[PDB]
DNA sequence: TCGAGAATCCCGGTGCCGAGGCCGCTCAATTGGTCGTAGACAGCTCTAGCACCGCTTAAACGCACGTACGCGCTGTCCCCCGCGTTTTAACCGCCAAGGGGATTACTCCCTAGTCTCCAGGCACGTGTCAGATATATACATCCGA
DNA sequence: TCGGATGTATATATCTGACACGTGCCTGGAGACTAGGGAGTAATCCCCTTGGCGGTTAAAACGCGGGGGACAGCGCGTACGTGCGTTTAAGCGGTGCTAGAGCTGTCTACGACCAATTGAGCGGCCTCGGCACCGGGATTCTCGA
């Protein structure tokens, strides 16, 4: 009979793995394409330095990680362990972004 | 259609660093919209700085100033 | 005895153009004074930072326009830019 | 013979003062030198914002059968607009109050 | 006896108090509290009359905003009563703790 | 003197906030939060008063102290 | 006969530069004139804060068997304190990561 | 070719005093540069506003001390004030 | 409470590229005088902040009852997690072209600083009308039979 | 569904004090002039950004099975809302004293500015050891009988 872990074990293993490293977690080329697509709506034929895209990606990852940290607190307050769109909405409303 | 380059595994890695144990299936579409709004806000100010400087290239200093103007100071790029 | 200054005269003159039959109280006048001073400080500080960034030593209408574009949201920015451009053009024309 | 004086506001077609703005810019330690069109631009922008706020407040005051304007009217005008509430989102207006709002789940069945 | 049901007078008071603009705390106790807190930083201090008014206005506005956030947290928990845990969550998300 | 802030006053503040039912342990927490906020503002106000070499605290000092913490107040000079 | 030169930092007993800080204060449009002791005071404060942060970061670096200091060590030193964490609360450090933290409700029974 | 300036030498001198056998990398050195610039700008702005409030035209060690007290929390402010006072006394002794 | 399995930790060796020190040199910081104003100190005038006493009444306090809301326990089902297989595109290395960022001269128009002269805006006093306040309806909303 | 009870909106009359407006005056803004350097424009150089091509392979996408977590429902009990009777202290008015804020006049020390002079800090080279990677074995945590 094959070996299987119970649900939740590998999730905690990944939490421990990623809370210890410091590397980026999104793909460079798709992120660059997205930045260049967004930039077209304000000016045409723009150029980007190499370090500008790195700075943008760093800021974006930090922002999303903080947002998820607050969403988890909302979900636990509701007596749950699964996060939800309403949790994200409540966190943003209290932070004042909406 | 470049917002689809941000994939479900990458969103899951970000959540795992945030400390989330279980995720529902409707989170990804919401996260994509949040990111799009944030990026629009920062990039508009960066382009305004570039246009005042009379350049055709966005630099790292423009991004740093744009982030600082929004209460999001960043270290290690200038 | 030293004397103070405010924007009460100009606020009243503006109000008499949009509502020729309305008054104002002292508390409301003080609130309007605070509003004007705060917006002035915001715009001036942003223009100073721009001049420092671009290694210039003069504050000009280009700096004021960029500061307005950075600070005001949406249609307010468009209308403010139009008013400023028209005023400067009229001032130069004379 | 010297020609008759003529204020800078009159030749700019404004109601806010240009000379006082120029003096405040010069004595505010913002730069080493100040150009000639900057006070005109700043005065025009300030006047436009004042006019917008005053129009909304006057409408609010007339809605509830009053002749004068009070801080309650100013607060209502500021909070009911979408851009002004974004511009003044960290500002407290004394003797202003709050907007009426009750959540849907609290009303009786 | 003409008892109203629980919850009617509360809504009536909400409607009454979201329409006025006056202060809701007693001025003499607030002044005494301000002086008592101030005496720890410096002795023999005097206050202008408008300084205490400014302090009171700021305090009331801050408390009203905090209660507004607490209500949303309590509703999110599928309740109608507010508890200290709701205030704690609101402050933690706002970043004051 | 913190006991001079009464249960009816806290109830009025909560009603203006828009709440319907209040638990019995809210009042002590509210008193603590108010005390912390007041200490934080008054410390800066007294620092401003001491720098100008005065014995009186003024509305200008209170307004500056409020502005330093992102709580700008209109209607008392400025 | 001009006497031998002597830096202001040496007279103050400091390692951070005083003349450069004086020039930066003069050319920053902060005031009309600058006193003589202000650059000395400011340099002393800056040196103190740098020394504190570096001591903590070096302890963090030695804790994990390294000789050099890296952004991860800087982040750990800043976040594990209480006062530096309050002074640098709205700041993002590149290549720093987060503090290990798991909620107790999520742990297995 | 223009040449730029930074605080790397002074940061290194400070490091060799508190940890005589530890090095540093380039990314960490950049982070330290950003830290020093940020604190400098904060304190200078606070002093400028104080001098403007008191209707003065000079920035002094008293203004710097008050700005430090307003900006730093708890024990950090006390230690920084002591360091600055000792440095000024030693400089004025010679 | 024990065995099997999968994952993580420890350790010895190789190899390379980035931190760390040295050299020339040029530009910014130091030293020595001179000058004019900003700020420090004393003296005086008068605002306003503090302390007290009597009284009227509106708010606070305390108690009793009951109803509705919070919270625990059960059962169902469907959705999200773990794992194996196939597919796709990200990443690295290397070539090639040219758009544009950056620096150096040259020249001129705009802004700072003075001096004279006058009108705009501030302090102050005065009269009347908008709004506050009391009383009497008239009407809308809740509650139990 | 409806009558009884209670709270709230509306109209009329009457007072009162704050707002809107003259009036005198004084200082700050405008008109006219001069001088010097900040910035606008043209030319040149070389760096760094963009585009293409191929190979390897790690990550992404898809399908299946099952277990546990979300959610609706029911029941019990006690905590908070509402109303009434007694007590306390805030708000208002008026007196009275002096501490300290605010302004003015003298005078002197300190910061700005300019001209010689020299050494500290930056850019450009080299070079060796701290760390990154690989492979092998040891220990630990999880899961089912």
């Amino acid at each position: 009979k094959p070996h299987r872990y119970r649900p939740g074990t590998v999730a905690l293993r990944e939490i421990r793995r990623y809370q210890k490293s410091t590397e980026l977690l999104i793909r460079k080329l798709p992120f660059q394409r997205l930045v260049r697509e967004i930039a077209q709506d304000f000016k045409t034929d723009l150029r980007f330095q190499s370090s500008a895209v790195m700075a943008l990606q760093e800021a974006s990852e930090a922002y999303l990680v903080g947002l998820f940290e607050d969403t988890n607190l909302c979900a636990i307050h509701a007596k749950r362990v699964t996060i939800m769109p309403k949790d994200i909405q409540l966190a943003r409303r209290i932070r004042g972004e909406r | 259609d470049n917002i689809q380059g941000i994939t479900k595994p990458a969103i899951r890695r970000l959540a795992r660093r945030g400390g989330v144990k279980r995720i529902s299936g409707l989170i990804y579409e919401e996260t994509r919209g949040v990111l799009k709004v944030f990026l629009e806000n920062v990039i508009r100010d960066a382009v305004t700085y570039t246009e005042h400087a009379k350049r055709k290239t966005v630099t790292a200093m423009d991004v740093v100033y744009a982030l600082k103007r929004q209460g999001r100071t960043l270290y290690g790029f200038g | 005895r030293s004397r103070k200054e405010s924007y009460s005269v100009y606020v009243y003159k503006v109000l008499k153009q949009v509502h020729p039959d309305t008054g104002i109280s002292s508390k409301a006048m003080g609130i309007m004074n605070s509003f004007v001073n705060d917006i002035f400080e915001r715009i001036a500080g942003e223009a100073s930072r721009l001049a420092h960034y671009n290694k210039r030593s003069t504050i000009t209408s280009r700096e004021i326009q960029t500061a307005v574009r950075l600070l005001l949201p949406g249609e307010l920015a468009k209308h403010a830019v139009s008013e400023g451009t028209k005023a400067v053009t009229k001032y130069t024309s004379s | 013979a010297r020609a008759k004086a003529k204020t800078r506001s009159s030749r700019a077609g404004l109601q806010f003062p240009v000379g006082r703005v120029h003096r405040l810019l010069r004595k505010g330690n913002y730069a080493e030198r100040v150009g000639a069109g900057a006070p005109v631009y700043l005065a025009a922008v300030l006047e436009y914002l004042t006019a917008e706020i005053l129009e909304l407040a006057g409408n609010a005051a007339r809605d509830n059968k009053k002749t004068r304007i009070i801080p309650r009217h100013l607060q209502l005008a500021i909070r009911n607009d979408e851009e002004l509430n974004k511009l003044l989102g960290k500002v407290t207006i004394a003797q202003g109050g709050v907007l009426p709002n009750i959540q849907a789940v609290l009303l009786p069945k």
